[PDB]
């Protein structure tokens, strides 16, 4: 099967466990043919005038021995095979999580979180089930079936077996057909139930409007209609579901009846014996299962093929967008310079960033601003290696970033995303992403630097509570301040503050900006924001309109010209406060 | 409890359940009598030769003819004379020997000559025996071919009848389950419609939707399981025991003893599988949450070089979940399947032991037909054990869902209403004296006092929490003030039906609540009473967008996007149009398009003016510029109406409204 071929790596990795499993499976399958035949032989020895306590003790002992055997060997092959399936589950989990940890934003833009979560929760299950249970069913449909068939043919009869087996193929075919036709209606009924769920959510969220226009009865009417539709679909499914038991019961009773009747017409002709008529019954009883195994196999193989095909598409088909190369030996960044950075944003026909000839010298606090949608955040996304380098050059003292290893560049940049992106961990732990080796005192120092000590004090000191799951006392300004605290803890050479503080008070923003520039003037800093107060003191301010820059002058030079006089506009806001 | 309410809901729709039980019983009886056909076909026909034979003349049909004489059995025999000339067809080894005279017991039989001696405890006699040819033996077997045929035909007829009745009893069980669940869903939704808004506020939408739908599916699965796995199996195990006892009383006690095995095994398997499945589910949920928060937040995980620590935690969870999976696998193997097979083999050993003990006692054997029936009944019995234990362990989740649903249904607090209004009030509303606290102590409204006369555009101004949306809630009786009084016209709000009160007044909240379906589905909320919405909507200044949006005519069906199919301005437009359609006397406007970082004011002010006329518009617009034309500006100083008057009057005093308006306008 294709899925088994594609899983060659896993089986080659684990060959001892799976060969032991298969050997024990075959041994148990062959051993299981003895009990019924020993019962038939006991019956025959009963009928013929020869049965002593010796023979009865022999039969009891052999039955117990075979029982204990099959028990232990069953335990061990089941353990090996299903533990191997669990191991495949673990391997796929590790592989998928590692690959995702490697990936970059463009991959997540191309693939929605829904598909990734489905692959990480459904396709892995399908592949593991393939590996274990599909193998079991292949061994049950290829070895148990033929073993039973030929054992009945040789040790019982070759006409009784042919006659008493015709209904089983028909039963298998009917079971497959009913499975397909019930799954179709099940999909329809699940679609109807999903519609019910959507309507209930819509009529329980916007309840204010529903109850303020006294429409809480037509809503009941609609819900009753859709519940009736769900019930009707559920009846249509039942109409085909109820055919599984009647069909198997009929086509197994026919098999038993043919075996018994045509063994009777053979015991009359002396081509069988009662013991052989009892063993045949038992053999058919144990053969009724490979018929289901065939269908389960043909289903799991294809489902696993699809799921593994998707898992490989997410894992291998996707290559890392940005990769490093021969790492130039640069110990720290110098004077970040952009020569002509014409970045063409992926999934965007327009350039979205033309050449930008701006240079930041060590410690030259820069600040950017402009109209919304001016592409003033693409600067840092270029500085962060997130997207492909595109066209241009960003040289850290003559060595393009595309040469510096990703780890070092990530170490230099203290990134503060504009969108609060905290995790559902303790506030203390949330602050320690920048530095995992913090000794719990520099944490307080950085908290003071961000002026978060006062606002953190009111929050209960329950291990600093937790943010992502449910903020005990959380606000946009607090999240911006904690992000700034993380970035400061990172102790970075280049500090990027994208929309540094658009939530905290103006006074608090000014104080934090003064503090950062006080203790990191010697180290570069990037400021993006709409409020020009934050970039008041910066010695290189670029205001970006559209996808280009307007003026490269200082704040005094920027205010001298009126090309973009938003500073004058907010000066009234400065007067407004 | 849970069983009490499940049984109460099951008594409803009892005709279907009783019919299903009876059809199941009939099909079960047919199936179980099948193997009795098998036993009789074995004993009376295949093993009939061993019975005694009596010599008789060629006078009676079925009297088999051997050599020159004809004998006939002791069953297919009329009684001319019993006499004492008896002949037997004995079996030794694989050989059938004809004895022309034998009056003695039966024991171990051996042949070295014609003696055919029977040993038993001690040798008794030797009888001149003759070997029977294959054809002669068949002649001794022929008379029973017709009985063979009749038993086979009976076995087939019962088979088809059992088929029909099984199909019927399964279909009726499923129809009963689906009707009960439909009733439960209808009742739960009605209760939701009769629930106070306070319950709605605290719980998120997801929880209540789950309670309505997912928990009732859990109930569906529970009813299917209890019906199609415990009642069916119980009736399938009672009939089997009946048949076994009819066959052999002594042996059936073995199965009566097996039952405790089932009980103990189910108990132990539940005890362990509950623990392992709980941990597996809890760790898998942790894995999924970690994966989601790593995809959602990958950027900073990479930026701060946290790829070597998040993976460590993920591997901890993965290893724990894998370990518990392995433990569950070990338990599952051991308890379920090797045990089923071990018990089956033990049953075979018990059959052999009992029948051998019988056969060693002077060769007095219990018919092999009993053995075949036992082997055919015990194979049937052991099939559903694994499913029974699985469901018994799995019932707990359904029990929890049932608890949640039945606690929702038993909530005493409710709103009893459902009476619309009679005549239009023309729009008189007042708040003479009220005070509202959401839960206790913390007051958001303190001695509020205003009388919004027929004059419209009475405005509330505030920010960051003062009790304006609280006033709106009080107006619609969403929350009761628990103190004071409120009047529309001369009546008191707390002295009339909720539906009547809300029939006078309209509402358009901040977010325009767009419902999936057509645009006409939104304007009328599928009222089906009001006929013309477009024509009326033609007077609401909505004549541009619908033409752009294909050819709606109320049949566009665009809202499938949940609202994203249009613009926010268009969404507010449709909300205003819906408010105008009902033509309410009062119109309580929350912050409508005046939410955050917005400049297109006229775009919705044009419709706001159209809806202003001939009502009593309560507007909570934050943009004081849009409200400058109001008549009864109200300022909320965190629960108090500190100042009252038009915009000019408030400007002169310069308390708080003048400062706020100056800031908002100058900043622009
Ligand atoms: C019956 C089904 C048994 C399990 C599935 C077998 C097929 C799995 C599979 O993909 O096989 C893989 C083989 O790998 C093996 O051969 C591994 C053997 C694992 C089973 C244990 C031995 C059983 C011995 C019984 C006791 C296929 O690997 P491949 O990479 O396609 O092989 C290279 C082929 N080439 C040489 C042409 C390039
Ligand atoms: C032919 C096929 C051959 C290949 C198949 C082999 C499978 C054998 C399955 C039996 C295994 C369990 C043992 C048992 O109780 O069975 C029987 C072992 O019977 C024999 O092994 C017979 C030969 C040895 C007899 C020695 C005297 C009994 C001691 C046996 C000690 C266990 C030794 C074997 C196990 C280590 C018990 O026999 P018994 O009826 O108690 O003995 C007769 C005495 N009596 C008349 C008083 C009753
Ligand atoms: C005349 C007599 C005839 C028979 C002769 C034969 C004599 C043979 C005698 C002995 C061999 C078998 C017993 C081995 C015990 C030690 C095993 C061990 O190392 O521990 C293992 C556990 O092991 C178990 O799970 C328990 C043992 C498994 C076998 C079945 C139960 C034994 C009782 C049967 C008796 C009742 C029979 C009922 C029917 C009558 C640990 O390693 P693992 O398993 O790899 O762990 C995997 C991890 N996981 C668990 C988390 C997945
Ligand atoms: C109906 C079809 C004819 C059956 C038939 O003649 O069976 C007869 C033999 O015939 C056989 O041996 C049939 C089996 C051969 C087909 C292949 C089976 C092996 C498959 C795998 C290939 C790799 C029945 O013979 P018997 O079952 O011994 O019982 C009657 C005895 N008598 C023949 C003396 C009368
Ligand atoms: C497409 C490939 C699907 C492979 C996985 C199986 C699957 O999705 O089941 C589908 C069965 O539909 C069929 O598989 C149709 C063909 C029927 C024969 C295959 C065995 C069906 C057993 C049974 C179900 O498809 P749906 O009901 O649309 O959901
Ligand atoms: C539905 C209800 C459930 C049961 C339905 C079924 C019921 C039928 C089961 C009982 C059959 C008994 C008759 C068999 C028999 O001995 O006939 C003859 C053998 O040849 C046959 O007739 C072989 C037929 C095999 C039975 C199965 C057929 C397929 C059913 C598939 C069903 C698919 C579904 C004997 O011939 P004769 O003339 O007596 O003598 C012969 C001697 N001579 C060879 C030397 C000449
Ligand atoms: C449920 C489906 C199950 C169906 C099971 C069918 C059982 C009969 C199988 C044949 C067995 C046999 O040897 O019969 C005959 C040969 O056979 C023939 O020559 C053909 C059958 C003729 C008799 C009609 C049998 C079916 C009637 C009923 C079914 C209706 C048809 C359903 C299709 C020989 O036996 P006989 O003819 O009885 O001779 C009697 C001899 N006596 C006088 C000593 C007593
Ligand atoms: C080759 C393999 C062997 C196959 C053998 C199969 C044996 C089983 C055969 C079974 C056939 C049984 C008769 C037909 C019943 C179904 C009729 C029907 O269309 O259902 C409709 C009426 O729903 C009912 O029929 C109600 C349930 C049956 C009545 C109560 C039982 C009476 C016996 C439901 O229609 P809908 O689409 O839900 O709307
Ligand atoms: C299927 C799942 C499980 C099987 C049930 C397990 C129960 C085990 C106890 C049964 C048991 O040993 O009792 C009896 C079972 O003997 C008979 O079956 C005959 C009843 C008479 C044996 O004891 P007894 O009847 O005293 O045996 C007489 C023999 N003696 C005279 C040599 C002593
Ligand atoms: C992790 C996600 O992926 C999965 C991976 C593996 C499994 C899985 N674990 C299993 C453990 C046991 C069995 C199983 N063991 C069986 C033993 C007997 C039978 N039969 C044979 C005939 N009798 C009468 C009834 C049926 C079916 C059986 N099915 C299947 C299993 N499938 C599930 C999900
Ligand atoms: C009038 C007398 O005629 C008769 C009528 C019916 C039966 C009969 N009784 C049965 C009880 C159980 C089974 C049965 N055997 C099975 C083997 C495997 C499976 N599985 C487990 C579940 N999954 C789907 C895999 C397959 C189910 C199984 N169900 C068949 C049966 N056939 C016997 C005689
Ligand atoms: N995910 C994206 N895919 C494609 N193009 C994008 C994406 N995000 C932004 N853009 C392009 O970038 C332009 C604005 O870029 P940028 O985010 O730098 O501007 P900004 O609005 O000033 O910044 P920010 O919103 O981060 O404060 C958008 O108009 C669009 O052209
Ligand atoms: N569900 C609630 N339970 C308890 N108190 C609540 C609840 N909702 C709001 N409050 C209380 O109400 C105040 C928040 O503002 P309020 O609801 O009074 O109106 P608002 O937010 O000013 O309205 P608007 O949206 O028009 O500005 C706080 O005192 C808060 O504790
Ligand atoms: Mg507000």
């Amino acid at each position: 099967f294709s899925v088994l071929k594609k899983l060659g790596w896993f089986f080659k990795a684990y060959w001892l466990r799976y060969t032991i499993a298969i050997v024990l499976l075959l041994a148990v399958n062959v051993i299981e043919m003895f009990p019924p035949k020993l019962l038939g032989n006991a019956i025959d020895d009963m009928k013929a005038g020869a049965f002593t306590a010796e023979g009865l003790l022999f039969y009891i002992g052999i039955f117990f021995v075979l029982t204990a055997a099959v028990y232990i060997m069953s335990y061990f092959w089941m353990h090996q095979l299903f533990g191997g399936a669990n191991l495949m589950e673990k391997i796929l989990r590790t592989k998928l999580m590692g690959h995702l940890l490697t990936m970059s934003p463009p991959f997540y833009e191309k693939n929605r979180t829904g598909d990734l979560m489905a692959r990480g929760t459904n396709d892995l299950q399908a592949v593991s089930l393939t590996t274990g249970f599909g193998i079991l069913t292949l061994v049950d449909s290829t070895m148990f079936m033929m073993t039973i068939f030929l054992t009945m043919g040789f040790l019982i009869s070759w006409k009784l077996t042919f006659a008493a087996i015709i209904p089983l193929p028909v039963m298998a075919i009917a079971i497959s057909l009913y499975g397909s036709k019930i799954h179709e209606r099940f999909t329809e009924a699940q679609n109807a139930f999903g519609a019910l769920n959507d309507r209930v959510l819509e009529s329980v969220s916007g309840v204010r409007v529903i109850r303020a226009y006294v429409q809480e009865t037509n809503d009941v009417r609609r819900f009753n209609e859709m519940t009736a539709d769900v019930y009707q679909k559920n009846m249509k499914v039942a109409f085909i579901d109820s055919l599984f038991e009647p069909t198997v019961k009929l086509l197994v009773g026919a098999s038993y009846l043919i075996g018994l009747g045509y063994g009777a017409f053979l015991v009359f002709r002396n081509e069988l014996t009662l013991g052989e008529l009892v063993s045949f019954n038992v053999y058919l009883g144990m053969m009724i299962w490979p018929m289901f195994a065939i269908g389960e196999l043909i289903n799991v193989m294809q489902r696993g093929n699809a799921s593994l095909d998707r898992v490989n598409e997410t894992l291998s088909y996707e290559t890392d967008v940005t990769d490093p190369k021969q790492p130039a030996d640069l110990k720290e960044p110098g004077d970040i310079v952009f020569s002509h950075v014409s970045f063409t944003y992926p999934s965007s026909t327009s350039d979205n960033l033309q050449d930008i000839s701006f240079t930041v010298r060590k410690g030259q606090t820069v600040g950017i601003a402009g109209k919304t949608g001016s592409g003033k955040t693409t600067i840092i996304k270029q500085l962060l290696r997130q997207y492909p380098p595109g066209e241009g050059s960003i040289t850290f003292s003559g060595v393009p970033i595309q040469q510096i290893p990703l780890d070092r560049l990530r170490g230099w940049i203290g990134y503060v995303p504009q969108d609060h992106l905290l995790f559902s961990r303790t506030v203390k732990e949330n602050i320690l992403y920048g530095k995992q080796d913090a000794t719990d005192k520099e944490v307080q120092q950085a908290i003071a630097e961000a002026h978060f000590e006062k606002d953190l004090h009111m929050l209960p000191s329950g291990l600093e509570t937790m943010v992502g799951e449910k903020g005990v006392a959380l606000s946009g300004g607090q999240k911006q301040r904690i992000s700034i605290a993380r970035a400061l803890m990172a102790n970075p050479e280049i500090l990027i503050l994208d929309d540094s503080l658009s939530a905290v008070d103006a006074k608090t923003e000014a104080a934090i900006i003064k503090n950062i520039r006080e203790n990191r003037k010697g180290k570069t800093t990037f400021i993006l924001t709409h409020r020009l107060s934050a970039v008041e003191h910066a010695d290189l301010i670029l205001v970006m309109d559209g996808g280009v820059i307007a003026e490269r002058g200082t704040h005094q030079e920027l205010l001298a010209n009126n090309g973009w006089y938003r500073e004058q506009y907010e000066r009234q806001q400065l007067f407004t406060a | 409890k849970i069983g009490k309410t499940l049984w109460r809901y099951a008594l409803l729709y009892r005709k279907l359940l009783i019919t299903a039980v009876l059809l199941l019983t009939v099909a079960v009886g047919a199936e179980l009598t099948g193997p009795f056909i098998g036993k009789k076909m074995i004993d009376d026909h295949i093993l009939g030769i061993e019975k005694t034979w009596y010599e008789a003349a060629e006078k009676d049909k079925n009297a088999v003819q051997f050599h020159g004489v004809s004998y006939v059995r002791e069953d297919r025999l009329q009684e001319p004379v019993s006499k004492a000339k008896e002949a037997h067809i004995y079996q030794v080894g694989m050989a059938f020997y004809f004895v022309d005279q034998a009056v003695s017991f039966d024991g171990n039989r051996t042949v070295s000559d014609g003696k055919l001696t029977i040993t038993n405890g001690d040798k008794s006699r030797a009888y001149a025996a003759e070997k029977l040819t294959k054809q002669e033996l068949f002649q001794f077997y022929q008379p029973e071919i017709k009985g063979m045929v009749l038993l086979i035909c009976l076995y087939g007829g019962l088979l088809v009848f059992s088929v029909f009745f099984q199909y019927g009893q399964h279909y009726l069980l499923q129809m009963s389950a689906n009707r009960i669940i439909q009733k439960m869903r209808q009742d739960v939704f009605s209760h939701i419609q009769k629930m106070p808004i306070r319950y709605f506020d605290n719980l998120p939408a997801g929880k209540v939707v789950a309670r309505i739908t997912n928990d009732t599916e859990a109930i569906r699965d529970l009813y299917v399981t209890v019906l199609s796995t415990f009642v069916t199996s119980g009736i399938y195990m009672f009939g089997i025991f009946t048949a076994l006892f009819l066959l052999d009383v002594k042996l059936a006690f073995v199965c009566l003893a097996i039952v405790p095995i089932i009980w103990l095994w189910s108990v132990i398997y539940r005890r362990y599988a509950s623990y392992y499945n709980q941990k597996i589910r809890s760790i898998n949920s942790d894995i999924n949450a970690k994966m989601n928060e790593s995809i959602q937040g990958m950027t900073i995980i990479q930026a701060f070089r946290h790829q070597k620590e998040t993976m460590r935690e993920f591997e901890e969870l993965n290893e724990s979940h894998f370990y518990f999976q392995n433990r569950m696998l070990n338990l599952n193997s051991l308890m379920s399947h090797n045990l089923v097979n071990v018990i089956r083999n033990l049953a075979f050993v018990c059959l052999i032991w009992h029948f051998g003990g019988a056969s060693l006692n002077a060769a007095g054997i219990v018919s092999i037909g009993v053995l075949y029936a036992f082997v055919d009944y015990l194979n049937r019995l052991f099939q559903p054990i694994t499913g029974i234990v699985n469901q018994f362990s799995k019932l707990e989740l359904a029990r929890v869902s049932a608890g949640r649903v039945f606690e929702l249904l038993e909530e005493k607090n409710t709103e009893e209403a459902g009476e619309p209004a009679k005549e239009r009030a023309l729009g008189r509303v007042e708040f003479r004296d009220v005070s509202f606290a959401y839960q206790e102590g913390e007051e958001v409204l303190k001695h509020i006092s205003f009388t919004a006369q027929k004059g419209e555009t009475v405005a509330l101004v505030g920010h960051t929490g003062s009790g304006k949306s609280s006033i709106l809630n009080l107006l619609f009786r969403f929350y009761d003030a628990q103190k004071g009084d409120v009047l529309i016209d001369g009546k008191s709000i707390y002295n009339m039906s909720r539906q009547e009160l809300r029939s006078h007044m309209g509402i358009v909240l901040q977010d325009p609540y767009l419902f999936s379906g057509t645009i006409g589905s939104n304007v009328s909320l599928d009222d089906e009473r009001m006929t013309e919405e477009e024509i009326k909507n033609a007077l609401r200044q909505v004549g541009a967008e619908p033409l752009l949006k294909k050819l709606p005519k109320g049949i566009n069906e665009p809202v499938i996007e949940k609202g994203s199919t249009l613009s926010s301005g268009e969404r507010q437009l449709i909300s205003f149009a819906r408010a105008l359609a009902f033509d309410p006397a009062i119109l309580i406007l929350d912050e409508a398009t005046a939410h955050i970082d917005t400049e297109t004011e006229a775009v919705i002010q044009k419709a706001l003016d159209v809806v202003k006329q001939g009502r009593t518009t309560f507007v909570i617009a934050h943009r004081l510029s849009t409200i400058r034309n109001a008549d009864q500006i109200l300022v909320l100083d965190k629960g108090e109406i500190v100042e009252r008057g038009n915009h000019e009057e408030l400007m002169a005093l310069e308390g708080q409204y003048y400062q706020m308006y100056e800031l908002q306008k100058g900043q622009k």
